[PDB]
């Protein structure tokens, strides 16, 4: 309990960099993935349309 | 106890090295977003050309 | 995701139908142009054999957010490899300490019986010498 | 270890020429055998064009503080819940796409009939207006 | 472990330092005796490389049985991602129908 | 067929052609990935040491047939790894106790021999000066 919450608390406090940067890579990666899928589907749909 | 020791070792290595992978992967995701934007721009250009020909 | 030979992020990735690798158009074009070979397994390949990005699925599935199956497989096998390796080191140390404990037990029985015989001979020599 | 169509340790990894990823022998061999294509990228591919490499692929990320309970429980319910939500969402999406496609076919054939009748009426009135002067 | 043939049995787990696997003294003895080879990979091996137990002691250090933990991830892997590929092609056909 | 560096049911067991042992593909992949070496013999090795084995395993449960409970295999393997770590710590403690008993037996044997020689010289001097007193 003591040492476990101390090591996990210190490691969790030192992980804020990977959490913020990884949350930014997941954020922009998911936004670019959804926007790229919808942009590709609408792109091919408009290309076949016209 | 064994899980606490293994977690202490994993936290000792992760805290002993660093990360840099959040920034590296962030740059990679930025590059992918740039490629997607380029593809969308190309598709918009082609659609614009087709619309121009149809207009003529 | 990233080119192996170029070490950078290629704008137009490609792969030869030999081995699985990420080869840039300029990396596979110049390397394959110099001599025919695969960027990974060095299998026979040409420059035009490499398949350029077909624009089919530029999106691809989302990154493994939250947990991941590869992280559970590699983390479980690696955790069992490190913990099991420590169990192998403790097994070798317990084996060497077990052999040293058996030899120390035999040396403790022979040295204990020799000490008891030395004490018996000392008591017999002191009693027999002091009996007169 | 890390793969798009596997996400585990494959016995015999197989990669497509369009998209390189570790694939199972039965998935790529049977899927590419029935209809030649790439399983992950949905790109055209051939069975003989599959890349052959020994334990070669990229990796993936993962947060810190990895334990057994989040992996087994959180990863099992998260992966199974995501696959179930994707299968059900694809089911309702394909069903609604089939109904909207049926209404689109009805509006296409009916709109073609109304456009044909209106075009024939416009041509008839135009011919009557052209021949009505003499 | 516990399996069907495939030179798998918790008796004399012989392993040759060429292709590392858990085999039997009789299976590798007769199979490697007729012609030297592996039962699957067909790797070169002889009878002299065969040993018993693991590091020491008689009998055998019986490992745990096969729970098919990676095999469940392989079957659910190809099945799941297979339904995602078929559903992806069906999603592309639905996008064409919407176009 | 229990592996030394794995002890789990091997999917693709591997070993380096140095000493005879049952290794794993992940143990030699990560261990040899950090530093190239052989786990059993501490011998140098290359990437060609770890093999794919041959038949892997023919697992019948692989189609779980509606079970769908990976927590049994993952929790069972994790409990076996934790039991292996507890057994490793118990083997290390018993090894330290065996080394302490061996050190106490060695110090008691050397102290018993030195005490025996001191009793021999002290007995020779006590008998010398004792018998030489009336003379």
């Amino acid at each position: 309990m003591t040492t476990e919450a101390k090591r996990a608390a210190k490691m969790e406090k030192k992980m804020k960099i990977l959490l913020g940067g990884y949350q930014s890579r997941a954020m922009g990666l998911m936004k670019q993935l959804n926007d790229l899928w919808d942009q590709i589907e609408q792109a091919h749909l408009e290309l076949r349309t016209f | 106890l064994e899980h606490q020791a293994v977690r202490i070792e994993n936290l000792e290595l992760m805290s002993q090295h660093g990360c840099n992978a959040w920034k590296v992967y962030n740059e990679n995701l930025v590059h992918m977003i740039e490629h997607a934007q380029k593809e969308l721009q190309k598709l918009r250009k082609h659609i614009q050309d087709l619309n121009w020909q149809r207009k003529n | 995701l990233i080119c192996s030979i170029s070490n950078e992020v290629p704008e137009h990735p490609c792969v030869s139908p030999v081995s699985n690798h990420v080869y840039e158009r300029r990396l596979i074009e110049k390397y394959i142009a110099e001599n025919g070979t695969d960027p990974i397994n060095n299998q026979p390949l040409s420059e035009e054999q490499l398949i350029d990005i077909k624009v089919a699925h530029p999106i691809r599935p989302k990154p493994p957010s939250a947990t991941s199956i590869p992280a559970i497989l590699k983390a479980l096998q690696d955790e069992w490899d490190a913990v099991m390796l420590h169990s192998f080191t403790l097994r070798q140390q317990l084996q060497t300490t077990r052999q040293e404990l058996s030899h120390a037990l035999y040396q403790h029985d022979a040295a204990c019986r020799v000490i008891a015989r030395l004490t018996k001979e000392v008591t017999a020599a002191r009693e027999a010498l002091a009996t007169l």
